[PDB]
Order: C-alpha cells, then structure tokens, then sequence
C-alpha cells in the first residue's frame, strides 16, 4: 500500500494506528478557488505595488 | 568542525585508487583529519611526495611527519629529511626544466603555434610536478593562445580544469567545462570526462541538484578517472547528492535511465541499498546505513563540509515521504521507524512543521501525529478579507498623501 501511494496509484493515506485505509475521494469538487484565490493575491499585490510605484 | 576520531578507514585503497597532485592532497587531508591513523597516512604520504620532485609541499610533510613521530616516542613511554634529497633533487629539476626551456624557447625563435602549445603545456606538466602551481598555470595560460585544432582545445580545457582544482578556481572549472561542452557540435568518450569533471567542481561549490544531474550522466566506460576523482566516490557522490535533491519519481528514473549508475551502484553497494531502502520506505535501516556511510566518508576532501549538509536534508526528506502517506501517524511508530527517541523525532518533527513542506500537526497527547488538510476556500476568504483591509488602509494612505501635496504641507 505505501509504494502504490507514494507511485500516485492511490488517492489516499494509511492509518496505521487501526489498521486501516483512508482513501481521498475528492468529492469537493474545487481546484478553482484555489485559482481564484492566487489570482486575487497575485493582481492585489500588483496593484498596491503599481499604486506604491506612481504615488 | 571535522577531524573526528573513528577507525577502519583502508588506506592502500584509497591511495591506490587516486594518483598524481590529487592523490598527495587526499593522503595530507587524511592524516590532517584522521588521527590515530595519521603516522602510516604521513608516511606513506612522504614516501610517495618525494616522487616527482615536489619542493615546498614536501617541507610541510616532512616539518608534519617529523612532529607525528615525536608524539609516537611520548605516548607508549622524528625522521630525517635526508637532506641530500635536496641537493639531488634541485639539481635533477633544474636541469632537466632549463633543457626543456631552452629548447622551447628555440622553437619560440621557430614560430610553430601547435609546438608551443605542446611545449607550454610540458612545461606546466613539469611545474605541477615540482610543485608550481601558477608556474603551470602561466605556461597553460600560454599554450591556450596557440590552439589550432578541435583536439587541442578540449586537452587546454582539461588541462585548465585539472589546473584550477588544486588551486580551487572552481568557476574557471566550470567556464571550461562550458567552453570544452558547448563548442564543439553538443568510441572516444570525452564529454563523459567533462561532466565528471563539472559533477566534482559544483559538488565543492556547494551545489547539489545540478552535481547530481551531472554526475548520473556520467558513463562508466570512463573507467580510470584518477586525476580529478575515483570512480567509488564519484558513485557515493551521485548517491548522497541524488538522494537529498531527487524526489521518489525523480531518483527512480534517473538511476535507472543512466544504466552507468546502475554499475556506479554495484561498486558500491550500501548506496545502492541506501537508496533502495529509501523507495521501500525501509528509512530505519536506510539511516542507520547512513551513519555508517557518514564515518567512512567525513574524512573526504570535497564532501567533509557537505555530506553534513547533505546528510540533514537526507533526513529532512525521509521524515516527509515516510508521513506523507498517512492520516494518523502514531509517533510511537514513527520513532519506531528509526533508532531515534520519541521526545528526539517530536522535536524534529516540530521543527520540520516550522520550517514547512510536512503539513501536519502534533498531537502531543497520544503521541500521534495527523496531517493537516485545510479547507482552501476557508483561507481564501481570510486572506481575501486581509488583503480588502490593507487595501483599504493603503487608499486611506493615498488619500492622505494627495490631500497633504494638493494643500501643500512640508515641513521647511
């Protein structure tokens, strides 16, 4: 199990406490917030630059 | 610092393996480092520096070997120079190199391009053996005027390489190694001599995913490499260096598609099972392989500084695969996955999540350590409200600085 995650094959992790297999089912559906997040930090930081630059 | 006390260290080997200038520094750095062993280091040092003539270097072995010898008649409770090595030898180097000069010279008077880039550069081989290292250098510095030819280019490159190791110009290393790479059109393996060469200058400039990258494509066929580096540590070199800087899938391939590290790998087989051991999460026993391959090879020339700061990010990258893969990861087991104490790993731990790339979290009470996954969207809105509240404070700052230049307010 260890070597079928750590070749990305599994979406998952182990709980070796238990003796058990959590697998990561993703369902959140996002990936975009993330996106949306960088861009707003990235094009703010932008602009209190150019703004700091003009001023 | 280094000089560290620890035994069985196999000096015929490793002085066998090497030869030449390179060869005299690894037998001095070893017995500077290396005591309890250093007497037989000196000696078979001195035994050997008095071969090719050597001048200066050889006082200071001698002057070393001649202190080691009078702690040997204290401690169980110095030789002589034969100082008619140094009428022997002075006259022998001299006139043999005023033959050659002059001999140079007159073809200086002939004015032949090729044999006076030959000459030089039998006048630099005839320096680095008596001991002159920017003598040679000058005379190399000579001979790469005079180039005619492709071939002549790559022995000036070499030559130059060879050069500004002993005297740790490693950056004209590197522009060499540019230069003999570049030129000439990207059975006779010469760039394999090349890379080795780079692999060995970055390695002692502190670089470690470039030197690696280098030294993986390096071809055994290179077989005897004795001037710059032997062929055992330039594996254990590639090894320490990929395995700090190259991820799983990173040192999977490379090792692999090499196919000349596959037989790097067999000369030495406990960085073969180091690395092994580190892609079956096996860490316990690939550490503790580590500390051993740590003793034997602290006392090395270009890696004594760096095999530290290889060794730590070793551990640093072990310590991240092995939790990478699991939600509640006891810290019992996690000790238990190396020698070292519960309180020690919790410790490294904590200073693994302070500096980063672990994402996890301590949970001191039942010693367990779960891995942190934050809710993305949760984080972007807070750093989207802190990013609206210090733009907002930046347009009130604007704003104050327009209203203070519009009215025209400076202290005068």
């Amino acid at each position: 199990l260890v070597q079928c995650i750590l070749d990305n094959t599994i979406h998952g992790r182990i709980d070796q406490v238990n003796q058990l297999l959590e697998l990561d089912h993703q369902k959140r559906g996002g990936a975009r917030y993330t996106a949306l997040d960088k861009w707003t930090n990235q094009l703010n930081s932008l602009n209190q630059a150019v703004v700091s630059k003009l001023a | 610092n280094y000089v560290v006390e620890n035994p069985s260290l196999d000096l015929e080997q490793y002085a066998a393996s090497y030869s030449g200038l390179m060869r005299i520094e690894r037998l001095q750095f070893i017995a500077d480092h290396c005591p309890t062993l250093r007497v037989e280091a000196l000696k078979m040092a001195l035994s050997f520096v008095q071969r090719t003539f050597n001048v200066d270097m050889y006082e200071e072995i001698h002057r070393k070997l001649s202190e080691a010898t009078r702690e040997l008649q204290n401690a169980p409770d110095p030789p002589a120079l034969d100082t008619a090595w140094v009428e022997a030898t002075r006259k022998k180097a001299l006139l043999k190199l005023e033959k050659l000069d002059t001999d140079l010279k007159n073809y200086k008077g002939n004015s032949i391009k090729e044999s006076i880039r030959r000459g030089h550069d039998d006048l630099g081989d005839h320096y680095l053996d008596c001991g002159d290292l920017s003598n040679a250098l000058k005379c190399y510095s000579r001979a790469r005027d005079y180039c005619t030819s492709a071939k002549h280019v790559i022995n000036m490159c070499l030559n130059v390489i060879k050069v500004s190791v002993y005297l740790q110009n490693w950056s004209h290393v590197l522009s060499y190694v540019s230069k003999a790479e570049s030129t000439p059109e990207i059975t006779q393996a010469i760039l394999t001599k090349l890379k080795c060469a780079a692999g060995l200058a970055e390695l002692a400039a502190r670089k470690y995913k470039q030197a690696a990258k280098c030294l993986l494509l390096a071809s055994f066929d290179h077989c005897d490499f004795p001037e710059l580096l032997s062929p055992s540590n330039v594996a254990i070199y590639g090894g320490l260096c990929a395995l700090a800087t190259f991820d799983r899938q990173e040192l999977q391939r490379n090792v692999i598609s090499s196919s000349s590290f596959k037989l790097f790998l067999e000369l030495e087989p406990q960085v073969r099972d180091i690395i092994f051991k580190f892609y079956e999460s096996k860490y316990a026993s690939c550490l503790k392989m580590l500390d051993e391959m740590k003793d034997n090879l602290l006392l090395d020339m270009y890696l004594a500084p760096h095999v530290r700061t290889l060794y730590t990010q070793i551990r640093n990258r072990a310590l991240i695969q092995y939790f990478s893969p699991y939600v509640s990861a006891d810290m019992h087991r996690m000790a238990a996955a190396f020698n070292t104490t519960v309180a020690a790993l919790e410790d490294e731990l904590t200073q693994l999540i302070l500096e980063g790339l672990i994402s996890a979290r301590v949970d001191s009470h039942s010693k367990i350590l779960y891995a942190r996954d934050v809710d993305q969207r949760s984080t972007t809105f807070e750093k989207s409200l802190l990013m609206g509240k210090e733009f907002q404070r930046r347009a009130k700052a604007m704003m104050l600085r327009a209203a203070v230049l519009r009215n025209q307010i400076h202290v005068k």
